[PDB]
């Protein structure tokens, strides 16, 4: 069968099929009319439709199917290094020009360029970025690039004055929520009350994650018979995320103080094999977001969660980090 | 054999607890041609390897326990020539790329393509994946989306936290928590019944799974040890038997509780060489130094949680260091001080 | 126009006996090529120290007028290759050149620790098939990364950072065969600036002797690139943070000053800050290591120097 | 030549004693002076002070301080400078970082405990240590290699878990049955593909009360023999 | 064109001051003592107009034959740059005897490797061949390289000097610009003249009408994309006088609509609250330290949430002494 991940299947195919992101179509719309295609920044939240939009738009420049060989997409963050991504944008760009047919230039305008796609630039290194911009104005002529990134900022300015910029704003919930629910109806996927709403929590908004989220719990629905719909104990089990009955849990053992019960429950927790930078994160978001403690219980709480995910980052003892964690702030 | 491998389950009707992970085998093995990547975590000695096995069996057959071992030989970047043990079958591969240090990225991307190009598909059971490097983890993701129609990847770790985003992406997250007591006692009562072992009460059973803590593998090379000692005749007395290293580390925990003095450090630094010497890891040795302190009846809370804050700061300093000694050391004085 | 000859080059040291730090590695050497027979040596210590100019003498003195064709240098991180640079050593070996019966060809081999195995393994072949006509010396800045079978064969020889008398003593010879008109604080402040780099200060020396002509402190800290000691010591020694933070700002990091020049200097100054006890002074060095050390990962901003300066004011307060 | 060996030892002496840190000492001998006796034989400093900083009487103590005190504090110190050491002999060659190793391995810890050398400077002993610890990994991973097929553990995992009942099942028996033990001893190796030198290296992984060095002397030599005879007098799987 | 190249200084007279270098390397000349040398500094101090200046004193008719201009970022290569320099040295003219200068700007770009393989090839050609390496920052090349080379440092323009280019440029382009704008180009820039020009063309080019409209701050804010002074200091005004849940809500807001990292919202908010007046040294000692551990911490990775939370503590735990 022709399987697929759902981020990429269900990708708007042109730019009218964006939803929310109304200023930054409709400035590339304005651009794509004038005849020349300027470097392009698109930069915001992840999981806005930065890679949709621009994929979108290299379907209304080229035509399906001129666009694959018109389109070279790399990731700068998951390959290997500077030179491999400049080694392969410089074959791209030597590469002969794909003659477009007859058809493709009478349906299409066809650029004489090619457009090189960049995702996650921004954590690139600003050694990385001047060779990349050095690379850009070696074949400015032919290439035009699309540096897709979350935050502006973490471009040098010598690369972003080269780019047209495109703020892309954070989908708002309820277009999020209805777009997951618009995909789960189209792939038939049974979804209990809050099921969607809790895959949005646990993604952070991300829709992205979100999909592949949503993507995971059908294919682990099929494993389990019955045909029953999936519940939101199944999606915090594959996201990797702490019941909250735990986190309750915790919170009221270490609300108690006592040494002994709090070391004898994150003994007996360390056994169900939960990751405990989850549980950090979770601990995280239960108190700064807690209305029932005071400025300074919060300023103190937030210095300890910092310390334990620093020391959780270099790859430590989770049951001892753990452990002096939860100990510090029972003493709060 | 021990009792601890002699009486492994072989297939996924064999396995006795965490029934509801067996019934996810299960369905899983029902179909084959669809399998997704696996990434098994949890705690040690709960029967992830056993599991992994089992399923194996399951699509495959009995024929995957039909294990030949070999050594494969990898030319790298300036000559640079290693040895990886691969435990091989006619259906799968067993690798550890962590025993190559930082030299994974390199043996998992020629050994992954090598397989893929030999081939529905071959199962590669990749150990230890948590403790893989992040190269090493971008080129398994590599493999993974170039090789998906050949190789199907099942990785076990402890822990998930390492794991990347990206690979946890593209794999079916399976969560193995360790089995209660209850069910720690059934299978050793199981194991005693088939080896014709007497035994007074079972209380016994319930001792050694509460001495095991949650670790089944501990529990049955626990249970074979005092049944040795105890000539096949376990009594409501018989001691629960500890390893050699757990007992050299809860005499030194009660010599560091007792005095507190720089020869009390010298000679601690002395038991320290001698437990780093034999094959003991040095996070080992701090995690059980630290929960032996933790147990003293005679220290007050201000103490215990100087200790555990303590055992923090030179945890980070081990996994950021090169020589054990210098931190366990140092660890070892803070208490001491903290204590006086 | 004429030819180039730079101070730095010019007084390098040709003869075992130009060398003045590491008395006991140039004894050493020197007896050998006083005994002749130049047995394969490994020369070890920190980078930049130049341990190859000791052997390069060793060589000079060894064969002399033979030292244009009998002397092969190379580099074990070559990026020619590794294959590439044996088949070089391989050819040098190979060809037929004439020698006293005393002496022997020497190969020069740098960086030798980043050879891995194997490779190491064939240079100890090679070394072995022509060992009586090439003798290998080889350079490396951690010696237990050589191999056993390498090191056995070989007489280790270990060599350190030269110290402020050696660099004194050095700069004293050139000022006296330059006729260089000079002050006790313009070379203290050379060598303070350069912490046992000779080339460093040979290099500071002929600079500060053109800009000025005369060698004096202030003369010698405005032909230094690094930023000037008395205002590190004005922003260490400042009482009140504010005033710290203030002259880091005005006179270091608008200035054009990299963190790593501040830093460095911070930590030249803090050793010689008389006026403070030893333990304020580590415990100033320590700090300055940390942010030191965060620096050389990647972070290097300005909010590292001003909690540098924030903990320096807090220990100074006690 | 000797002197060589000996430089280490009148460093650490030097370092560590208490007068050059006192006021007046320190002007004598300052910071400068320390760092240099340093990087005089930079390879072993750190090694010999951390050795020898437990074996002074400390003269600098603070008042209200104890030695206690004093040496965790050059622990804690030492323990860093092995953290900066690991960074600098890394990949990474941050070899611009020395002089602040050199305080926080040998100058810091020995101005914490200065004073007079309470005994004789020993020479480092994780040298040794070091090695003896990679021979026995190497034991071990043979060891595993060898039964990697028979047991579902890691190398560290084999080492904490199945060497103690490997020791009861492997050594126990000849201590109560003498030479009658031979064929569930060697039927035991069969199913592990254990040789008679994995049964010789697996005997010396233990420590404590578990050490099996007087055991195994106590063994009778009949026994011995007659185990050995036995087992090259019949084929093994392989 | 590019406005980078237009506008550079051509001769000594466009360069503002450091004569001292200029006389310093004419009297290594005249002496015999030339070294291989080093300038480092913020471009467009005139690095190349002096060592251009310099050559075309010693050599003048000759100087396309004594003299090869390369550049390291040309990324052709580190073996064809290799084979130019031996070819260029290799190339004796018995009628023009005398030392061949090299320059090479931007040296800072190239890799640790083929930083060292160009010591190398200076060594084997110090003989007849002087190298002069150009690199924006000093610290960002090889200690082996850096040794071989005398060092001679370039200080950055006075900002009276960058508003008088700026202004020649203005009025060369028919640009308008704010005030505002104006200084907030200069601070970003940072005494960088490339910046300046870059950022320049970029905002005519993105003008709509490049000829009667005026560049303001938020046009240079977003071509430069840096943080806004508004927004760090919105930030900033909620973190210190809103409660724990608004301040969280405002932080994690700005930052991600307006795509602004933790670290440069930690170095814009150090940056404002340098002009701060406090009434107590240990608010500023604690600022300071807890900032620069969460931007270590970040450097290393890390949960992004928790940093943000932990900057919001600091902030506030540190402002609780006055
Ligand atoms: N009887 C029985 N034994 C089990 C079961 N699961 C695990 N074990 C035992 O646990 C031991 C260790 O499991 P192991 O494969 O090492 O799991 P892992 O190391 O945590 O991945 C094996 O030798 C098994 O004998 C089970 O369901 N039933
Ligand atoms: N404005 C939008 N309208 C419809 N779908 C969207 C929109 N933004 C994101 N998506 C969904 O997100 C998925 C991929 O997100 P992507 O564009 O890769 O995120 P990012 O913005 O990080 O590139 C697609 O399947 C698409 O359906």
């Amino acid at each position: 069968l022709a399987q697929q991940p759902w981020v990429e299947k269900y990708r708007p195919k042109n730019l009218d099929e964006v939803t929310a992101q109304d200023h930054a179509v409709t400035v590339l719309k304005k651009t794509l009319k004038s005849a020349n295609l300027p470097h392009m920044l698109f930069y915001g939240p992840p999981g806005t439709g930065k890679t949709s939009t621009i994929l979108a738009l290299t379907k209304e420049l080229y035509g399906p199917d001129l666009m694959k060989s018109r389109i070279l997409e790399l990731n700068a963050s998951d390959e290997r290094g500077i030179s491999i991504v400049r080694e392969k944008v410089k074959n791209f760009a030597r590469l002969t020009v794909s003659k477009p047919s007859k058809h493709d230039l009478e349906n299409y305008p066809c650029p004489p360029y090619k457009i090189i796609i960049l995702d996650e630039a921004d954590s690139m290194t600003a050694d990385a970025q001047s060779a990349l911009r050095r690379t850009m104005e070696t074949y400015s002529g032919v290439t035009r690039f699309c540096l897709i990134c979350n935050y502006v900022t973490r471009i040098i300015d010598p690369l972003a004055s080269r780019c047209s910029k495109f703020r892309f704003k954070a989908l708002d919930a309820s277009n999020a929520i209805d777009r997951l629910r618009f995909i789960s109806e189209q792939e038939n996927v049974k979804c209990d009350d809050g099921v969607l709403e809790r895959i949005l929590d646990i993604s952070a908004g991300d829709l992205r994650r979100g999909i592949t989220l949503l993507q995971s719990a059908s294919k682990g629905a099929q494993y389990l018979g019955d045909g029953k719909n999936i519940t939101s104990t199944q999606v915090e089990e594959l996201a990797g995320v702490v019941p909250h009955d735990i986190l309750i849990e915790i919170v009221e053992k270490v609300k108690s103080g006592d040494f002994d019960e709090i070391k004898k429950y994150v003994n007996t927790f360390m056994k169900s094999g939960w990751s405990a930078a989850s549980v950090v994160n979770q601990l995280h978001e239960y108190y700064i977001t807690n209305d029932n403690f005071d400025t300074n219980f919060k300023n103190q709480i937030s210095w300890l969660l910092f310390t334990t995910d620093s020391r959780l980052n270099n790859g430590t003892n989770e049951h001892i980090q753990l452990l002096n964690l939860l100990v510090k702030i029972s003493q709060l | 054999s021990l009792w601890v491998d002699k009486y492994r389950p072989k297939s996924l009707n064999a396995l006795s607890h965490n029934e509801e992970l067996t019934n996810f085998l299960k369905s899983l093995s029902d179909q084959p041609r669809d399998l997704p990547h696996l990434l098994l975590y949890g705690p040690n000695g709960t029967g992830k390897k056993t599991r992994c096995m089992a399923l194996l069996e399951s699509i495959f057959g009995p024929g995957v326990y039909r294990l030949k071992i070999d050594v494969r030989q990898f030319v790298t970047a300036s000559n640079r020539k290693l040895e990886l043990n691969v435990v091989s079958s006619p259906y799968h591969l067993e690798i550890t790329p962590s025993d190559m240090g930082n030299n994974d990225r390199i043996v998992i991307q020629e050994l992954l393509k090598e397989v893929a190009q030999m081939e529905r598909y071959k199962c590669v059971i990749i150990n230890e994946a948590n403790s893989l490097t992040k190269d090493a983890q971008a080129a398994l993701r590599r493999t993974m989306e170039k090789y998906s129609k050949n190789i199907r990847l099942i990785m076990v770790c402890d822990s998930m936290s390492p794991i990347i985003a990206p690979i946890k992406s593209r794999c079916l997250l399976i969560r193995c928590p360790a089995p209660s007591d209850s069910e720690i006692s059934t299978i050793l009562s199981d194991v005693v019944t088939n080896e014709r072992i007497q035994l007074e009460t079972k209380d016994i059973l319930k001792r050694i799974a509460q001495a095991s803590n949650g670790n089944l593998r501990v529990s049955l090379l626990m249970l074979e040890s005092m049944a040795l000692n105890n000539e096949l005749a376990l009594k409501s007395s018989s001691p629960i038997i500890k390893p050699d290293w757990i007992i050299v580390i809860h005499k030194l925990t009660r010599k560091i509780v007792k005095e507190r003095s720089v020869n009390s450090l010298i000679e601690c630094r002395a038991v320290l060489y001698d437990l780093l010497a034999h094959c003991i890891p040095a996070n080992i040795i701090l995690k059980e130094l630290t929960f032996s302190l933790l147990d003293v009846e005679t220290l007050n809370t201000t103490n215990k949680s100087s200790i555990i804050e303590y055992s923090s700061v030179f945890d980070e300093r081990l996994s950021l260091g090169n020589k054990a000694i210098f931190h366990l050391e140092g660890f070892i004085a803070k208490v001491m001080c903290c204590l006086d | 126009l004429s030819l180039q000859l730079p101070w730095v080059e010019k007084y390098r040291p040709q003869v075992l006996s130009d060398i003045v730090g590491n008395k006991e590695t140039i004894d050493r050497l020197q007896q050998i090529a006083k005994d002749g027979n130049m047995p394969h040596m490994i020369i070890s210590g920190m980078p930049g120290i130049g341990k190859t100019t000791s052997v390069h003498c060793l060589a000079h003195e060894l064969l002399g007028r033979s030292y244009a064709d009998g002397v092969l240098e190379l580099n074990a991180s070559d990026d020619r290759g590794i294959d590439v640079v044996r088949n070089q050593i391989k050819h040098f070996a190979q060809k037929k050149l004439h020698l006293p019966p005393g002496k022997h060809k020497i190969v020069i081999l740098d960086e030798a620790d980043s050879m891995t195995a194997g490779a190491q393994q064939a240079l100890r072949r090679t070394m072995e098939l022509y060992s009586n006509s090439t003798r290998f010396a080889f350079a490396c800045n951690q010696s237990n990364k050589i191999i056993e079978p390498l090191q056995s064969r070989c007489a280790i020889l270990r060599y350190s950072k030269l110290s402020d008398e050696d660099v004194l003593k050095r700069l004293l010879q050139i000022i006296k065969l330059e006729d260089v008109k000079y002050t006790n604080d313009g070379l203290e402040a050379i060598i303070f600036t350069a912490e046992g780099d000779m080339r460093q200060a040979i290099n500071n020396l002929q600079s500060t002797v053109a800009g000025h002509g005369l060698v004096n402190a202030d003369n010698v800290f405005k032909i230094v690139d690094s930023p000037h000691p008395l205002i590190v010591k004005k922003m260490l020694l400042a009482s009140n943070l504010e005033d710290s933070i203030q002259i880091l700002r005005t006179d270091l990091w608008k200035k054009g000053y990299s963190s790593i020049d501040i830093v460095t200097t911070s930590f030249r100054v803090t050793k010689n800050l008389a006026q403070v006890k030893e333990s304020v002074r580590l415990e100033m060095i320590k700090e300055i290591g940390l942010t030191h050390m965060r620096i050389l990962e990647g972070v290097g901003t300005y909010l590292q120097l001003a909690s540098m300066l924030a903990k320096i004011h807090k220990l100074n307060n006690k | 030549e000797k002197n060589i060996a000996l430089k280490p030892f009148d460093i650490a002496h030097k370092m560590l004693d208490g007068q050059i840190y006192s006021d007046i000492g320190s002007r004598n001998f300052t910071l400068n002076d320390k760092i240099a006796l340093y990087f005089d034989d930079f390879d072993f400093t750190p090694l010999m002070i951390q050795e020898n900083y437990l074996s002074t009487r400390p003269s600098v103590l603070k008042p209200g301080q104890s030695h206690l005190e004093a040496v965790a504090e050059a622990a804690n110190c030492i323990s860093l400078g092995d953290i900066v050491e690991k960074k600098i002999r890394s990949s990474e060659q941050l070899w611009s970082l020395l002089p602040l190793h050199a305080v926080l391995s040998s100058v810091y810890p020995a101005s914490k405990v200065a004073g007079h050398m309470a005994g004789r400077i020993n020479f480092t002993a994780w040298l040794g240590q070091n090695s003896k610890s990679a021979k026995y990994y190497r034991l071990l991973q043979e060891i595993h290699y060898h039964t990697r097929l028979g047991t579902s553990t890691d190398k560290i995992g084999l080492r904490l878990d199945y060497l103690p009942t490997f020791r009861k099942r492997l050594l126990d028996p000849f201590l109560k049955q003498g030479a009658d033990a031979i064929s569930s001893v060697i039927e035991v190796m069969d199913d592990y593909y254990l040789t008679k030198e994995d049964w010789d290296s697996i005997m010396e992984f233990f420590v404590g009360p578990d050490v099996t060095t007087a055991i195994i002397k106590k063994i009778p030599a009949t026994v011995k023999s007659g185990f050995t005879r036995k087992y090259n007098s019949m084929t093994h799987p392989v | 064109l590019p406005w980078v190249e237009k506008y550079r200084p051509e001769t000594l007279d466009e360069v503002y001051g450091q004569n001292e270098v200029i006389t310093t390397v004419r009297k290594f000349v005249d002496e015999g003592k030339l070294p291989h040398l080093l300038f480092y500094g913020p471009p467009g101090t005139g690095k190349t107009s002096t060592i251009v200046a310099l050559a075309r004193e010693i050599y003048g008719k000759n100087y396309s034959n004594m003299v090869l201009e390369l550049n390291a970022s040309d990324d052709r290569g580190i073996d064809v740059v290799r084979n130019q320099i031996k070819d260029f040295a290799s190339t004796r003219q018995i009628f023009s005897k005398g030392f061949k200068l090299i320059i090479l700007d931007e040296a800072d770009a190239m890799t640790n490797a083929a930083q060292n393989a160009l010591r190398r090839v200076i060594e084997r050609y110090t003989k007849n061949t002087r190298f002069c390496v150009l690199a924006n920052y000093a610290h960002k090349l090889t200690p082996a390289l850096l040794s071989r080379c005398t060092r001679f440092r370039f200080q950055p323009l006075p900002q009276e000097a960058i508003e008088r280019r700026i202004a020649n440029v203005l009025v060369h382009e028919k640009l308008k610009l704010s005030p505002n704008a104006e200084k907030a180009l200069i601070e970003l820039s940072n005494g960088d003249m490339r910046r300046v020009l870059n950022v320049l063309q970029s905002c005519k080019a993105t003008l709509d009408n490049p000829d009667e409209d005026e560049i303001s701050d938020d046009v240079i804010y977003e071509c430069c994309g840096a943080p806004r002074p508004s927004d760090l200091k919105a930030v900033l005004k909620s973190i210190l006088e809103d409660d724990w849940g608004t301040a969280h809500y405002t932080l994690n807001k700005v930052r991600s609509a307006k795509g602004l990292a933790l670290i440069d919202l930690i170095e814009g908010i150090v940056k404002i609250l340098e002009d701060y007046e406090l009434q107590n040294e240990e608010t500023r000692v604690h600022l300071l330290t807890k900032l620069a551990d969460i931007e270590y911490s970040i450097s290393k990775g890390g949960n992004d949430q928790i940093q943000g939370s932990a900057v919001i503590g600091a902030i506030k735990a540190s402002f609780e002494n006055e």
